[PDB]
């Protein structure tokens, strides 16, 4: 979990709640 | 845990 559920914040969550994360998708 | 939960698939 500390790789996404609280590491996520750290690395670029700003928009990997929007956009950075589609990148995964 | 604390937030994982739902933090390892959201946040």
């Amino acid at each position: 979990k500390l790789l996404i559920t609280i590491h996520d914040r750290k690395e670029f969550a700003k928009f990997e709640e929007e956009r950075a994360r589609a990148k995964w998708d | 845990m604390w937030k994982v939960g739902f933090f390892k698939r959201n946040r």
